[PDB]
RNA sequence: GGAGCCAGCGAGUCUAACCUUGGCCGAGAGGUCUUGGUAAAAACUCCGUCGGGG
């Protein structure tokens, strides 16, 4: 009676921390800067399971997508993948001239 | 001549014209069969007169319904009133008075808005 | 006369839109087959 | 040092007219 | 070389001048002698560059506008691998007129980069688009025959498409540039970016453009010059004229 | 002469279509077929007129 | 016109109601022809013209 | 995000912004082209997706 197994929590990628249990789309959104279509396209560019968890995505595919995010324009990628005194003068002028207006009227 | 009859139905601001003539047993509402009225919860309310009476009396006739104006529920009540008064009129004109009367009794015992509408004029004291 | 004698003795446009045939792009087979 | 001389030309043309 | 010195003058004054940095294109304006024939509609006709590219479809954000139902359009263009990463957004005209109004139209102009629509709806397009897009001539949408199939008289038109053909068409219109036909003598055309390429690219650009516009053949697009071209002035939107090739 | 020949062909075409339509109005029992190329035509019943 | 529309008097009987007919929209339809006999040719007359 | 579908008053040869970039034309008056930036049916139903604030 034995079976063996083939999980990592919140990651520190590019100066900010991102959660560890939710799918790779929500992961690549919580990474600071970029968007959903960007996420889905770069993940199908690196050929990773869309459905897998952030607890999944072990170190080799992790560093691969790190390479992609650090240098995207090398992967057939588009540009939508990246990301007083006059008040004083007008106040004083109008108030002064309207003062004189009151006085002459 | 073709033995035919015509009636009107009316909710608050909509109009439901119903032609009824002898035919092959079909329904048509705005050039589309009546399995395809829109609101999909009041489709049964449209179905109500047929399911009140039976089905053979609508197996031996031809309806043609056209509605204009109003909104959803208003149109729907309009169509049901039009179908009711049209069926009763066709029965009155071409078949027996006794069938017309039993039709009228079953309808009005169920719900009188089928045979007479209420255009809601206010009551000022 | 040979044309007339034989018959006597025997491109992207629209029908309704004429602005298309100047407005289009005469695409290049290189700009098709190539992958930049 | 071309830009200034041509805008000079523009100004002097208009005032010449 | 006088041309190249003048271009140097333009780019260095562009560096110094505060307003000139904030607009980032170059226009060649031509004055010829004679008035041109065709009335000015708003179908920008394209001009080819032979040696030097300008822009990349994989570099600009794209809007596509369809016929009405747009279902097979959107799904196929989204799902079939040649245009999966190309267009920023596809939308139909009726959906557009429902969706965007006034300030929303202006936000569209602020956001999206280049617009292309079907040929069969270009004629109606600027009316829902208004004239904020139609200030001058920069963001003029183009027109693209979608299905590579032609409608004969008295026959039902076939619906189809191919990402192959539409990708080639966008790569053509984004590689090379477009002009607008007028009636008056003077005309203008955008040529090149000040940083994306350099002065020899710009001179070769000008040579190919004036050659294609002088050539007698290819008449629906390239036979635009009637009479003699008098002079060419290089200028930005906010710079001034620099005169070359006066005779 | 070429123009005249082409004009003649057009005229005889229109005359034949009009002639079949004119014969379509007299008598008999008619039967409508669609030739699967897409042609519309007729065929009469085997019925000798009196 | 509006004051006539106020006093419509909805009971009248003009004998032209046997000959005129009306759209469902309410507007009164009229003929391109004008007459009372050329509403539709009959099959004899169409034989002759054809 | 799609897709389905519904009203009613209204019609005076009458209904409409701004500054800016320059070419050419004319004695002008100004005319025409060119060019950049700022003010101005819906709820309904059904399907598909997601689950503190600058």
């Amino acid at each position: 009676s034995l079976v063996v197994q083939e999980f990592q929590h919140i990651l520190r990628l590019l100066n900010t921390n991102v959660d560890g249990n939710i799918k790779i789309v929500y992961a690549l959104t919580t990474i600071k800067g970029v968007g959903r279509r960007y996420s889905n396209l770069v993940c199908k560019k690196a050929d990773v399971d869309l459905h897998k968890r952030a607890g999944e995505l072990t170190q080799e595919e992790l560093e691969r997508i790190v390479q992609i995010m650090q240098n995207p324009t090398h992967y057939k990628i588009p540009a939508w993948f990246l990301n007083h005194t006059l008040a004083n003068n007008v106040e004083s002028k109008l108030r002064d001239d309207l003062e004189r207006l009151k006085k002459i009227r | 001549a073709v033995p035919s009859v015509q009636t009107f139905g009316k909710k608050k601001s909509a109009t439901a014209v119903a032609h009824v003539k002898a035919g092959k047993g079909l329904i048509k509402v705005n050039g589309s069969p009546i399995t395809l009225v829109e609101p999909e919860i009041l489709r049964f309310k449209v179905y109500e007169p047929l399911l009140l009476v039976g089905l053979d009396k609508f197996s031996n006739i031809d309806i043609r319904v056209r509605v204009t104006g109003g909104g959803h529920v208003s149109q729907v009540y309009a169509i049901r009133q039009a179908i009711a008064k049209g069926l009763v009129a066709y029965h009155q004109k071409y078949v027996d008075e006794q069938s017309k009367n039993e039709l009228k009794k079953a309808f009005t015992s169920y719900d009188r808005t089928l045979l007479i509408a209420d255009s809601r004029r206010p009551e000022p004291k | 006369l040979e044309d007339i004698q034989q018959s006597i003795l025997k491109f992207v446009k629209d029908h309704r839109y004429p602005g298309l045939t100047p407005g289009l792009a005469p695409v290049g087979l290189s700009d098709e087959e190539d992958s930049s | 040092d071309y830009y200034q001389q041509v805008q000079r030309g523009k100004q002097d043309k208009k005032i010449s007219r | 070389g006088l041309a190249e010195k003048a271009l140097k003058a333009l780019i260095l004054q562009c560096e110094e001048n505060p307003s000139l940095k904030n607009d980032k294109d170059i226009h060649i304006i031509i004055n010829t002698g004679k008035k041109m024939g065709i009335n000015r509609d708003n179908i920008p006709r394209i001009i080819p560059l032979t040696k030097y590219k300008l822009f990349k479809p994989r570099d600009l954000n794209i809007l596509l506008i369809t016929k009405d139902p747009s279902a097979l359009y959107r799904e196929t263009l989204t799902k079939d691998e040649h245009t999966s990463e190309l267009f920023k957004e596809i939308i139909s005209v009726k959906n557009l007129r429902r969706r965007f109004k006034g300030s929303k139209l202006t936000q569209l102009y602020k956001d999206f980069d280049l617009v292309v629509a079907d040929y069969r709806v270009h004629h109606l397009l600027p009316e829902v688009l208004g004239s904020r897009f139609y200030h001058g001539s920069k963001k003029l949408p183009y027109m693209i025959r979608m299905s590579k199939e032609v409608k004969l008289k008295r026959q039902q038109m076939v619906e189809k498409c191919d990402p192959i053909y539409v990708r080639a068409q966008l790569r053509s219109i984004c590689k090379n540039t477009s002009y607008i036909p007028n009636n008056d003598n003077c005309l203008s055309v955008r040529v090149g970016y000040i940083q994306k390429h350099s002065i020899p690219e710009i001179l070769q650009n000008i040579q190919d453009t004036i050659n294609f516009l002088t050539d007698k053949s290819k008449r629906p697009q390239g036979g635009v010059i009637k009479g003699g071209i008098i002079s060419i002035f290089v200028k930005t939107s906010n710079s001034t004229s620099l005169p070359i090739y006066q005779f | 002469v070429k123009q005249h020949l082409q004009r003649e062909t057009q005229l005889k075409q229109v005359q034949q279509r009009m002639d079949a339509q004119r014969e379509l109005l007299k008598k008999g029992s008619k039967k409508k077929i669609v030739d699967s190329s897409g042609k519309i035509s007729f065929k009469w019943k085997k019925q000798r007129k009196r | 016109l509006r004051e006539k529309a106020k006093e419509r008097n909805p009971d009248e009987y003009y004998h032209a109601m046997h000959s005129r007919k009306t759209d469902a929209k309410g507007l009164l339809i009229s003929s391109r022809h004008g007459d009372e006999e050329d509403e539709s040719l009959s099959m004899d007359q169409v034989k002759l013209l054809k």
